[PDB]
């Protein structure tokens, strides 16, 4: 409380010093010289506890921390020096925590356009740890986003930036965070689905995630990649160029194999993708028949899981109509 | 969906 007020006053003071410099541009303020990183570090730690977050919010923690992140990004840009990367990481982690389950904070952070642009820009940092933090913030912000937040997230180009980021990531942990954010964003509107589809090599990458080989033995990447694909497949359904990319990477074959999974999320995602792709395309309709999709989806209609019963029934009904010749 | 989460995955190992 007392220490929390002290740390936030330190951060606000530094921000004010930086805004004074920005307008005057008197030497450039360096974060090291003001011990700023230890300050956000402690605030990052405390923000994991619910009651500390409550105090932090009453002291305007979201404003101070978001504003610190923003100003450092504007001042130094995409720098590689350890101190600035670490500073931005801690700040972004605290913003992740402060936006978790907080309706007001999600909407407020989205309305801060300058900070939103700064966040999105950090996805092209060659620090994957930083990339992972930025994706985590965007994941929370896109979860149950109101009308205004949905618009803002779209306008700052967060969808394209995350998809482009995903193609370049070398670490599984960065990719988890990136795909989770995209999973949320891909459900927002048609424009967001189009932006994913329009990125060069993105659809092939997404089909690639369906057979991903996790060495942490998780299903996270298959689930989220398949989740994104399920969301965008409604757009793919009416686009022959997009269907062809899926055909070249054996997508339908994999989706059928996904109906055998023990993960209910994977089955659900597969059912939804097959639901979209079984509509209005004789070529893919025939292929699904040839692969035995009818009997496979027949097993899942009486499922106790709501989306599996619905998705599998919707797909089957699209196959029962549009019967290919025996 | 991807849901929401605390910054637990970003904690240093």
């Amino acid at each position: 409380h007392h220490h929390m007020l002290h740390l936030l006053e330190q951060i606000r003071a530094y921000c004010e010093t930086c805004w004074e410099w920005q307008e005057a541009h008197n030497p450039m303020p360096a974060p090291v010289e003001h011990q700023i990183c230890p300050a956000v570090c402690v605030l990052m730690k405390l923000s994991f506890d619910e009651e500390h977050r409550h105090a932090m919010n009453e002291l305007g923690g979201l404003q101070a921390i978001a504003e610190l992140l923003q100003v450092d990004c504007e001042m130094y840009g995409l720098t590689n020096d350890h101190y600035s990367i670490t500073l931005r990481r801690y700040a972004g982690m605290a913003l992740t925590n402060l936006t978790f389950g907080d309706v007001a904070n999600k909407a407020t952070l989205c309305s801060m356009k300058g900070c939103m642009r700064a966040l999105v820009a950090q996805l092209k940092s060659e620090s994957e740890d930083l990339q992972q933090v930025i994706a985590s913030v965007l994941r929370n912000l896109s979860w149950r986003a109101d009308v205004n937040s949905k618009k803002t997230l779209r306008e700052v180009g967060s969808v394209k930036a995350l998809m482009e980021c995903a193609l370049e990531v070398k670490k599984e942990s960065t990719l988890k965070s990136v795909l989770s954010a995209l999973w949320n964003l891909s459900a927002h509107c048609t424009e967001n689905k189009a932006d994913i589809c329009a990125v060069d090599g993105a659809l092939a990458f997404l089909v690639g995630t369906l057979t991903y080989r996790s060495q942490t033995n998780t299903l996270a990447i298959i689930e989220s990649g398949g989740g994104i694909l399920r969301n965008v497949s409604s757009l793919i359904a009416t686009n022959e160029d997009h269907r062809q990319i899926l055909r070249e990477n054996n997508c339908l074959q994999t989706l059928l194999q996904h109906l055998k999974s023990h993960s209910l999320t994977i089955v659900s995602n597969a059912c939804g993708t097959l639901w979209n792709l079984s509509a209005r395309n004789p070529k893919d309709q025939e292929a699904l028949w040839d692969m035995g999709a009818v009997s496979m989806l027949k097993n899942l209609i009486h499922s106790k899981h709501k989306m599996i019963a619905m998705g599998s029934a919707a797909a089957l009904r699209n196959l029962m109509a549009n019967r290919p010749a025996k | 969906g991807g849901g929401e989460q605390l910054a637990i995955n970003e904690l240093i190992s």
